[PDB]
């Protein structure tokens, strides 16, 4: 288990660590999060108590370095940094642990939730969507736009999700106009999977990452990407059986985790009714259909 | 965006544009089978593609053989229409290609947009006006060429005959749509109006009779009375009681989807 220490907590803030969250009071003796499970990416995120504008946070993997948080009073936010001095870092952590100045990552042993939400997400792929190569961790916030959003404005601060557009020359073979518009299997299997993603695990990773940025930051372009990647599969007549079974599991755990009170801004009614009730795969998503109908029957 | 009454003069400006109507592409008769089931029999159809400024009509005849062995024909028909419009545009010299294509039915928007992805500067637009282009098949010379075709065929017409020598394209389009609305409303009475007088004839190279300016005013009035009469017949309204402002108001409302 690994640790992300905090230099201090000079401003009141709600801190998120994966799907958990806790409040820290202005100048309270908080020096970080311990017992972070090794084996998964994680996200530490923030929402200032005095300015809920800009949710922001950092994706990281404790196997790739020793990271800590320090408040920057000039830029007004909590920043992740890497500590290259290994012996310094261990001694800082051990002191804060001895003084019990850290919250424990509260993982119930029955609970596979975080694994289920991040099964295909890898730090290396995050670092290609979020391009800031001098850091081993990746900053995301509420307002960052996606490449696709910008096409429809600063390019260095953008989310480089794979562009999906059903009415583009990429999606539609000349001469196969009706076929490719009504059945997205070409676009899914040849363009996206064989061409761009190389395999379904990378496709699912980006899908999972998009959901988590939508949920944790309220990032609207990420919510668009998540829905686009679902629709692309559901609107394809020919999908490998293992991808459909895994998609059902992926979506089930995303719908299970979504806060009920955010359903009206995180779920697109058109896309979900289309995917569950009219698409080619309308009958291939049993677990997702059952949780959606029992938890968000209004949306349908 | 969409095309309606506010930006109506745009139809007659110098940006090339085409109306596309797919209502006569897939045409069937429904009938009983020997076993008492119901079956359809297709007949030849046509794509109606019109330049409203010039009157040039590109009539693509849709031969029934194109439906042979195909499924979901009403859906295929939209995509076949979009394919043929796209092929027409590609066949035209660059300086003749349209800047806008206006579809009479909103279901043609995605099929045409997808077929025209290669032409990102051609705007594909719907229209709120109730255009009567389905009555094209009420023009005898057009119906004849469609029903006689034994193979796919494109035929070029000027649907305004020689009217533009005498009137503006705004007026010619108004005349056209009034004639076609009358023909769709009461085809028999409309054709009676147009042909009653034997001394006015249809030139071999024309679609409509050779009316003088004054006779066209008379014909146009008779067509409006025909439509108003049908309006009265349809909704059980006493048209004689109606004021001129009320009649104008009824017409404007009846010409909007
Ligand atoms: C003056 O009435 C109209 C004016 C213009 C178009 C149509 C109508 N009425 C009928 C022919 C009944 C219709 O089909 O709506």
């Amino acid at each position: 288990m690994n640790t992300v220490p905090f230099t201090s907590a000079p401003i009141e803030v709600t801190i998120g660590i994966d799907q958990y969250s806790f409040n820290v009071k202005e100048n309270q003796p908080f020096h970080g999060i311990k017992d972070i499970p090794i084996g998964h990416v994680h996200v530490i995120h923030f929402q200032h108590a005095d300015n809920s504008s800009m949710r922001y946070g950092y994706w990281f993997d404790c196997r790739m370095g020793n990271f800590y948080i320090q408040y920057d009073p000039k830029d007004g936010l909590y920043k992740m940094m890497e500590e290259r001095d290994g012996a310094k870092f261990e001694n800082i952590v051990h002191n804060f642990k001895e003084r019990q100045m850290m919250v424990s990552y509260p993982k119930i042993d029955e609970d596979d939730t975080w694994y289920n939400l991040t099964e295909f997400v890898q730090m290396d792929k995050i670092r290609k969507i979020v391009r800031k190569d001098e850091n081993q961790f990746s900053y995301v916030d509420s307002s960052m736009t996606t490449v696709q959003e910008n096409e429809l404005s600063d390019p260095a601060h953008s989310l480089n999700y794979t562009v999906i557009n059903f009415k583009s020359r990429e999606a539609i073979r000349p001469g196969h106009e009706m076929e490719d518009f009504l059945d997205k299997s070409y676009y899914l299997n040849t363009v996206m999977l064989q061409g761009i993603f190389k395999n379904s695990s990378n496709y699912f990773g980006e899908l999972q990452f998009a959901f988590l940025n939508a949920m944790f930051f309220g990032n609207y372009g990420s919510s668009l990407q998540w829905h686009a990647m679902i629709e692309l599969i559901c609107s394809s007549a020919t999908v490998p059986k293992h991808m459909l079974d895994k998609l059902d599991e992926i979506l089930y755990y995303q719908i299970k985790t979504l806060p009920e009170q955010y359903s009206d801004i995180l779920l697109n009614e058109r896309v979900w009714n289309i995917c569950l009730y009219s698409s080619f795969q309308k009958n291939s998503l049993h677990n997702t259909e059952k949780i959606m109908e029992n938890k968000y029957p209004e949306l349908l | 965006g969409a095309m309606n009454s506010s930006n109506y003069a745009e139809l007659f400006n110098n940006d090339i544009k085409l109306f596309v109507d797919d209502t006569n592409v897939y045409r069937v008769t429904v009938h009983k089978t020997f076993e008492g089931n119901v079956a359809t029999k297709a007949i030849n159809g046509c794509i109606f593609t019109l330049n409203p400024k010039t009157g040039h009509l590109f009539l693509k005849i849709i031969h029934t053989s194109v439906w042979a062995g195909q499924k979901r024909l009403s859906q295929l028909a939209k995509w076949k229409t979009a394919e043929e419009v796209s092929a027409l545009v590609r066949s035209l010299p660059k300086e003749e290609q349209p800047k806008q294509i206006i579809v009479t039915r909103k279901a043609m928007l995605d099929p045409l947009e997808v077929h025209m992805l290669d032409f990102p500067n051609i705007a594909i637009r719907p229209t709120e006006l109730r255009l009567p282009f389905s009555a094209a098949m009420s023009i005898d010379k057009l119906s004849d060429v469609v029903m006689k075709a034994t193979e796919p065929q494109m035929v070029l017409f000027n649907i305004y005959d020689d009217w533009l020598d005498r009137i503006s394209s705004y007026t010619a389009f108004s005349r056209l749509t009034l004639l076609l609305r009358a023909l769709k409303t009461n085809e028999e009475s409309a054709k009676m109006i147009l042909l009653s007088d034997p001394t006015i004839t249809i030139k071999s190279y024309h679609l409509w009779p050779s009316f003088t300016d004054e006779q066209w005013i008379t014909i146009e009035s008779q067509m409006r009375d025909l439509i108003l009469t049908e309006y009265g017949r349809k909704y059980n309204v006493n048209i004689s009681a109606l004021t001129q402002t009320e009649i104008k108001d009824i017409i404007l409302g009846q010409n909007i989807k």
